[PDB]
RNA sequence: UGGUAGUAGCAAAUAUUCAAACGAGAACUUUGAAGGCCGAAGUGGAGAAGGGUUCCAUGUGAACAGCAGUUGAACAUGGGU
RNA sequence: UCCAAGGUGAACAGCCUCUGGCAUGUUAGAACAAUGUAGGUAAGGGAAGUCGGCAAGUCAGAUCCGUAACUUCGGGAUAAG
RNA sequence: UGAACGAGAUUCCCACUGUCCCUACCUACUAUCUAGCGAAACCACAGCCAAGGGAACGGGCUUGGCGGAAUCAGCGGGGAA
């Protein structure tokens, strides 16, 4: 594999990654901004605060449609929502991160999100059925997620 | 067995056509 | 955990349907491993599968009129 | 300030309506309450709840 | 293509955009005339909408089919308790409009009055107006406050007072009084300067503002009815039974030149909820508050010359959802604007009242106090409990 | 004093007022455990079995105006959830509810 | 491969709830209890034509079952007329 | 195509229940705005609406009475009231 | 010509009724918000107007009016959709 912005300096950062991550790519390209330059420590309390509704994630770009909450007001936004799948794939590779920096014998306690990226995994292919005897496409939009955590 | 996907859906994946067939008088007055 | 093969095998055991059969909700781990009608019966002897008696339907209303 | 033709109530001069039949006969109601009954043939003394009723079976 | 049968629109244009009011107090937007000649006065008074009632008077205006006979005539009970002044601001007229000048404020100001001036007063703490207070005490602010009052004499052409509710008095749940500033039309500004700095820290009840049989102005917001259609928002026809797609709404939003739906088409959107200001309300009874005379608390707010019975202005179980009225009330003819408890900002007429209505003096002769929770049929509880006897419950 | 024992009479009438008829029944049960977080400040709220039965007595349309219930802040012990304490609601029948106040329970 | 767009939509046939169990994980599985529906021209019990292993047991939770799934008429291994 | 319980009732109508079956029909939670789809009521007037009584409503079962114009003598006819 | 008959066309009357005067309110499912899931038509570039000229009805050119991020729910004037 190779990572997009290879680190400043090896030995001081982690890295985690996932390919084919079966959630929704702009929710979840959201969700990687609203972490990015976040200390884990607050991302992980930030993401866990998603999955219970009690900080919204800024749609920034992917906000069509998307309603307008409260808690949009602490990002100087208006339209927010609560990706948990997203919320919930994040955690996990946030966890992992944080388990390559304890094998690395990194300090967890200081770890920054430098850089965190979210492409676009080949689309799986299922159909809908629509009237007058047409199929229609019913596609789904993975994800490849990779980031790397540095201390500060 | 590291192929479990495709070979099971193999079965349920069904060729489909790429163009599909699908099946006012206005006449004012005053001439 | 699943018990759908013994709520069905206690309905043919019974003569019975499947909503009058009753299995022990204390004891759903001796029934999970009675796989055979033998084991069926055993089970309706151990008081642990009980057939549940006919909803009460009282002609009393219609024998007054 | 008048009494109700039914309910036998006191009326004052912002409640209820006035009912004037076509033989001449100028009805005081309290409300809609006392008014539906009176048109439905009700007897005001067979009514528990009015003054006729307390009169007649000494309630008061 | 002109429309055959002519018909007036489904509205006024005057009171566009039908949106929400940016406030919910109403606002003074223009205050009567300053006239030097009359003595000093406020021409504002802040009231809260308690609830409506009617009346019995006889009607003494000559020629007409009404006259020397009794009526029934809806009124709306606006309880309003004293005001404290709080502040002076002046104001110079400038090319480009009033303009506020200086403003000076009371020494000591409530905690409930301070709690306007703040979004959360609980977890905040009480920080407003600390340091300014020490103004009125050290003798460097003593003679700076005294250089700000002099300003105003010489430089300020209208001299406003803020004054505050005093939600203490009211049965509602809201403890953050409100602000409002209220322009003095006395006299020169040099006596409205020293009246008014008199008045600091010091109630204004409503019966010095407003006097009886007179016709004032009533601003505030509406009652909010959240997003309506045409049909409820402008009137307009219901279209047939027979229409596809609804039947609700305005069947043609303009014609196909100007390409451009017009303005002055009636669209769906916000009804209620808006700033509005209805004049020539005229004050029926100015009511006293619960006071101690001679030892026991008189409340006899509802009694006319005629009707000499012992009871209050609240009816059987109080105005319904707003409470008791304890205080000094308006009674206005007819409705006013809002909800119930909705602060209303009263205002003397910016006309001249010389009509046969207006200068028509009014003479209660008898309150309905009967429960507006249903169909009250009992002036007072001991009324009623003569007329019933005892029941089980004793 | 964190195991601790009450009897209250939750107003059933006044908290689902304005609900439709097949959502009474189950919003009535969601009131009493809304009622058992506010009052014992614990998550993880188990209602007895014969409380479900006391709410479902007249159908899912018509539900008991009141109802007394017995609210006891009890301990885990064996779970290692974010909790350790948990509240479970009991039904205490009773015919009237005049002067019923909130007592506690040992 | 885009904008559309995380939009239309996931709205016919009254209705679910509580507790427990298994499990990394339960609005959906299973057991129990309660409340309901089909109301014998049934949402019941068996055939014909047609389907062709969909039947049964165990196991998997990857793709599919337009949410989920510890479940399945899916998949995998045996069995069955 | 085959078998077809109790009550109500003239009824294999409609409605309720028992045996049997099911989990509300390819998702849930919260809210109850407009506009919709479906259902219902509305004072006073009663087709003034509209191409047009369109839609809706009125009437309705059974019992005792009373039933014309016209007619091919059968009917009309559950006339109407 | 014509009894009886007609999901046939038509006129009037009675009765009835929100068809209407003149709308209002209530209920269910939607819309709406959230979690999960997730299309399609369409698309030169695109999208504020007035007037003028012009392939004689501009959105773009001419002369003026002027123009302030990103958006939500609606809406049916326009895009000769
Ligand atoms: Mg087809
Ligand atoms: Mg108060
Ligand atoms: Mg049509
Ligand atoms: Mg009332
Ligand atoms: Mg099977
Ligand atoms: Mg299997
Ligand atoms: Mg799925
Ligand atoms: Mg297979
Ligand atoms: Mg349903
Ligand atoms: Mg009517
Ligand atoms: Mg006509
Ligand atoms: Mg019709
Ligand atoms: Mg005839
Ligand atoms: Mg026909
Ligand atoms: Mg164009
Ligand atoms: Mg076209």
């Amino acid at each position: 594999v190779r990572y997009s912005l290879d680190p400043e300096n090896p030995t001081k950062s982690c890295k985690a990654r996932g390919s084919n991550l079966r959630v929704h790519f702009k929710n979840t390209r959201e969700t990687a901004q609203a972490i990015k330059g976040m200390h884990i420590r607050k991302a992980t309390k930030y993401l866990k605060d998603v999955t219970l509704k009690k900080q919204c994630v800024p749609f920034r770009r992917y906000n069509g449609g998307v309603g307008r909450c409260a808690q949009a007001k602490q990002w100087d936004w208006t339209q927010g929502r609560w990706p948990k799948k997203s919320a919930n794939f994040l955690l996990h590779m946030l966890k992992n991160a944080e388990s390559n920096a304890e094998v690395k014998g990194l300090d967890v306690d200081s770890l920054v999100i430098e850089h965190i990226q979210v492409n676009k995994a080949p689309k799986m292919r299922r159909r809908t059925y629509r009237a007058h005897g047409r199929i229609n496409p019913y596609m789904s939009s993975p994800c490849h997620i990779e980031m790397i955590l540095t201390e500060k | 067995h590291d192929f479990p996907g495709e070979a099971a859906q193999i079965a349920h994946q069904k060729p489909r056509p790429t163009v599909e067939k699908i099946i006012l008088i206005q006449q004012p007055r005053r001439c | 955990s699943m018990l759908r093969l013994q709520k069905r095998l206690a309905s043919s055991v019974l003569r019975c349907g499947k909503k009058k059969v009753w299995l022990d909700p204390n004891e759903t781990n001796e029934i999970a491993n009675a796989n055979s009608r033998q084991q069926i019966r055993k089970l309706v002897k151990d008081g642990l599968i009980i057939r549940k008696p006919v909803t009460v339907h009282s002609r009393a209303r219609c024998r007054k009129n | 300030v008048e009494l109700c033709s039914f309910s036998g109530y006191k009326i004052y001069p912002g409640h209820g309506r006035r009912y004037a039949r076509t033989d001449g006969k100028v009805f005081q109601f309290l409300n809609a309450k006392c008014e539906s009954a009176f048109l439905s043939k009700r007897n005001p003394r067979q009514i528990n709840w009015t003054v006729l009723y307390r009169r007649k079976h000494k309630k008061g | 293509s002109h429309r055959k049968f002519s018909a007036p629109r489904h509205g006024s244009l005057g009171f566009l955009p039908r949106k929400r009011c940016k406030r919910h107090r109403g606002k003074v937007k223009s205050f009567p005339k300053d006239d030097p000649s009359k003595p000093i006065h406020l021409t504002a008074f802040l009231g809260y909408k308690a609830g409506m009632t009617h009346i019995v008077r006889e009607v003494d205006r000559p020629g007409s089919k009404v006259n020397k006979k009794e009526v029934v005539e809806a009124v709306t009970v606006v309880e309003t308790p004293p005001m404290v002044i709080v502040g002076i601001v002046g104001y110079v007229q400038t090319p480009r409009g009033l303009r506020s000048l200086k403003t000076i404020f009371a020494e000591h100001i409530s905690d409930e009055c301070k709690r306007r001036f703040y979004k959360n007063w609980y977890k905040s703490k009480k920080k407003a107006f600390t340091k300014y207070c020490k103004k009125w005490q050290d003798e460097d602010g003593k003679k700076q406050l005294e250089k700000d009052f002099a300003s105003m004499k010489k430089y300020c052409q209208v001299i406003r007072v803020i004054a505050h509710t005093q939600m203490r008095l009211l049965p509602l749940r809201q403890k953050k009084s409100h602000l409002m500033e209220i322009q003095v039309n006395g006299g020169t500004i040099a006596e409205k300067v020293d009246w008014a700095r008199e008045k600091l820290e010091q109630q204004v009840v409503i019966g010095g503002v407003f006097g009886q049989d007179e016709m004032i102005d009533v601003i505030g917001v509406t009652k909010g009815k959240g997003y309506k259609g045409v049909t409820s928002r402008w009137h307009t026809k219901k279209l047939p039974r027979k229409t596809h797609r609804g039947l609700r709404k305005v069947a043609c939003i303009g014609a196909w030149h100007p390409a451009r739906v017009a303005f002055s088409v009636a669209r769906a959107g916000q009804k209620g909820y808006h700033h509005r200001t209805e004049i020539n309300k005229k004050i029926y009874k100015i009511g006293q508050g619960y006071h101690s005379k001679d030892g026991k608390l008189v409340k006899n707010n509802a009694s006319t010359d005629y009707d000499l019975s012992d009871k209050s202005i609240n009816p059987l179980g109080g105005f319904v959802h707003y409470g008791e009225v304890k205080n000094d009330f308006i009674m206005l003819k007819g409705c006013v604007i809002g909800t119930k408890k909705r602060v209303l900002t009263l205002r003397k007429s910016l006309l001249v009242q010389t009509s046969r209505r207006a200068l028509e003096k009014i003479d209660l002769k008898f309150i309905d106090t009967t429960s507006k929770f249903g169909h009250g049929r009992f002036q007072t509880v001991e009324e009623k409990k003569a007329f019933m006897g005892p029941l089980k419950k004793d | 004093n964190e195991v601790v024992t009450r009897e209250y009479t939750i107003n059933i009438h006044k908290r689902i007022h304005g609900i439709g008829f097949k959502k009474r029944a189950p919003r009535a049960l969601k009131e009493i455990r809304k009622f058992a977080v506010k009052e014992m400040r614990t998550p993880d709220v188990r209602i007895d079995t014969r409380l479900n039965k006391a709410v479902w007595a007249k159908g899912i349309r018509n539900v008991p105006y009141r109802i007394r219930v017995r609210l006891s802040r009890k301990r885990n012990e064996d779970e290692d959830s974010p909790n350790k304490l948990y509240t479970l609601v009991t039904y205490v029948p009773v015919t009237n509810y005049k002067g019923l106040q909130t007592v506690n329970v040992d």
